[PDB]
């Protein structure tokens, strides 16, 4: 490595002990940061504490049996099953299987309605009502794009690399929420992703919160937390990166153009245990670093600077 | 003047903060009420302009107090030391007749004034840094009256979880802990405005969740830090 | 005096401030002395990060305008001219500075090249600003210095060396960054890789951990060049 002084505005958090850092040394070679406290046992291999202040800022749910119109069976598994369909124009449907539930599936049932109204963040699916008289049901808005795992492997070659960060940024930014709903989405994969128009990431599959072929997602711990989650977003960035299915994973498979603070970040997710991994307030955070260096730092490499740091 | 806006969001996105500040203080000084959008970019313009010299006063006053014995070296890192505090000065001032000219006399809703009264009891925290003597006392007093005006009206007309509310309790801690030296003080308003937004926790809302939860961990942070 | 303006300057390091680190040794070269090699990357370092925030910046703005195509884009216009315009006279200043002063006064081996690579830089930096009759004016004069230091190096310096390694890096880059002479500049920066590494002990504990690290920087340009 070779370091240099850095004072950071906007945000970071140092990749040692990940508290928000102000001013700090970090490495000119893949942008690693640290504060001077931890200097000392910053890692080599390189493949009087003080205060921190405030930083910058930037019942009629239910369809009656009936009126919802059923098409062709898109595609089933769990315990239901999903269809297009139309009520108020366009929507989609899962059909749980059970269509005379006991009173304590059906007040699981009640209490998921409760939770699922509350969420309304962007990057989750819209919420539109339930139904209980035919049968289980669930009303979403439908994504005219089919999941990202379409896009792919049957239609592909249509993502730059200022585009395919987009999309990973989008489903963190979207996790994050959940995680600030304390909702551990335990299942997340390129199959439950989506693209609605002009590509606005959707992420689905996290209901069913109180009830609750899928090997490459799966964490190796799976068992459930939120570490769990954290890999599962590294496998996704996997696949973007690389334009391939998982089988660890092979880094040197991404593309040329791809900056190492992506390498790194991907690195991380990957850790094989759980503490040694960052958080989605993070995530978020670097890769919104790495998003404004794309139109900044796009070269051929030039000279760097002598080491003028020592620790 | 939308171009002075637009002036301002091309100078943040290249990085030239000084500039940034040239042009949000010519929309202050049009009398006119900033948005909430606009309001937010003073905040941003002024806060890297100043913490440029936070950063470099805290490395030339560790440079000195280093190499005890070097009278010849020590007196030129020390004149060169209060080059920088002129220098700040001069920031800090221009923002707090900035707040006290245009800003504060016409806020008119709650959540201006809790915002425009933190600026305040922020400018003169950083002042307190820099002077001594007795000028050091003149500027504390100051700065708590400011800190002290703004956490009535946020007890009484703004919600637990507002972002605003609970990062005044995280300045206005931390200037019991630094500048007072009290320790005990600062933790009970830190604790108190924790548990108060962790109770009624589900008013959280999609536009500020983010926001108020990065809060509440470095608000959590001082006070592990304090009790360490 | 000069040994008074190198401590105003490394106060200038810790703690940055550039603007003013450019100022102390901006005088310090105008005594007409020698400059220490310590003394040398100081002023390296001091022009090395003004420039660069400028070149970061006129980056960005640029970025902003392709997307855009409209009054906003009428006004980042003239934004963009704002940094170039900066750009101008701090290369100016470094290269009347190289001319006047310090390249007259080098006579020695490693002194030379390193003012002729430097003002092979401050020429180039032009070019990625100037129009097209500007930037052919100025793509031919950081040519005939990076040729210049070009020829001195391969005749005095040893096989590896962070000077001679450094002109063969930012040589190439001109040819496939300025020229899009990408197997102009391929084949340059790959012999000068070979021969580096042909004979890598003829480095030392003082410099090898600094040499090798451009040795990375030629191997990654190839990388990204054979793609
Ligand atoms: O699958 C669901 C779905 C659902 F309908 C209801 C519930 C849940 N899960 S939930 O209950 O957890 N859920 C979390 C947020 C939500 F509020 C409730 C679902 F996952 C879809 C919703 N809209 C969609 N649009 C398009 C596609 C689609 C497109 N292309 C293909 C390719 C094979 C061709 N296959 C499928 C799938 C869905």
């Amino acid at each position: 490595h070779n370091f240099v002084r850095k004072t950071f505005f906007t945000l970071a958090f140092c990749d040692f002990c990940r508290k928000l850092l102000f001013q700090g040394f970090r490495c000119q070679t893949c942008g690693y940061k640290f504060h001077q406290r931890c200097s000392t046992e910053v890692p080599l291999m390189c493949v009087r504490d003080r205060s921190s202040s405030a930083p910058n800022v930037h019942d009629d749910w239910e369809i009656p049996d009936g009126q919802i119109t059923v098409g062709q069976r898109i595609g089933s598994g769990s315990f239901g099953t999903v269809y297009k369909g139309k009520w108020h124009g366009d929507v989609a449907v899962k059909m749980l299987n059970v269509t005379a539930p006991t009173p304590q599936q059906l007040q699981a049932f009640k209490n998921e309605v409760g939770v699922l109204r509350k969420t309304r963040h962007v990057n989750i699916l819209l919420f539109m009502g339930y139904s209980t008289k035919p049968q289980l049901a669930i009303v979403t808005q439908w994504c005219e794009g089919s999941s990202l795992y379409h896009h792919l492997h049957i239609i592909e070659t249509k993502f730059e690399m200022k585009k395919l960060i987009d999309i990973a940024r989008q489903t963190a930014q979207g996790m994050d929420y959940l995680h600030a709903k304390s909702i551990i989405h335990r299942d997340l994969k390129s199959n439950n992703i989506f693209l609605h128009e002009d590509l606005t990431v959707k992420i689905g599959d996290f209901g069913l919160a109180t009830e609750k072929g899928s090997i490459l997602w799966m964490a190796p711990e799976v068992p459930y937390s939120f570490q769990s989650d954290v890999y599962a977003f590294g496998i996704v960035l996997y696949e973007l990166m690389t334009g391939q299915l998982p089988y660890s994973p092979d880094l040197s498979k991404v593309r040329s153009n791809c900056p190492k603070a992506m390498k790194r970040l991907m690195a991380e997710c990957l850790k094989k245990k759980r503490d040694e991994r960052p958080l989605f307030p993070q995530i978020l955070a670097s890769i919104e670093l790495l998003a404004r260096s794309l139109p900044k730092i796009h070269r051929s490499a030039s000279e760097p600077s002598l080491n003028r740091a020592g620790f | 003047k939308n171009e002075l806006v637009q002036k301002a969001k091309l100078a943040e996105q290249a990085e030239r903060y000084d500039d940034m500040a040239a042009c949000m203080k010519s929309v202050t000084e049009q009398g006119a009420e900033l948005s909430n959008e606009e309001r937010n970019l003073l905040s941003v313009a002024y806060k890297n302009v100043v913490g440029a010299r936070r950063s470099s006063w805290r490395v030339v006053s560790s440079i000195e107090q280093k190499t005890e014995g070097a009278e010849k070296k020590q007196q030129m890192a020390r004149e060169y030391r209060e080059k920088i505090e002129t220098e700040l000065r001069d920031i800090c001032n221009d923002v707090l007749s900035l707040l006290e000219k245009f800003l504060i006399p016409n806020a008119s809703q709650a959540e201006s004034k809790v915002f425009y009264l933190k600026m305040k009891g922020d400018y003169y925290r950083y002042l307190a840094e820099v002077a001594a003597g007795d000028d050091k006392k003149g500027i504390v007093d100051q700065s708590q009256q400011a800190y002290q005006e703004a956490f009535e009206i946020s007890k009484k007309e703004m919600q637990p979880t507002h972002p605003i509310r609970l990062g005044l309790a995280l300045n206005f801690s931390v200037f019991y802990y630094e500048i007072l030296n009290s320790p005990e003080k600062a933790c009970s308003l830190a604790k108190t405005a924790f548990d108060e937004a962790i109770a009624e926790l589900d008013t959280l809302s999609e536009e500020s969740y983010k926001d108020s939860t990065l809060i509440m961990q470095l608000l959590r942070d001082n006070l592990t830090l304090w009790t360490s």
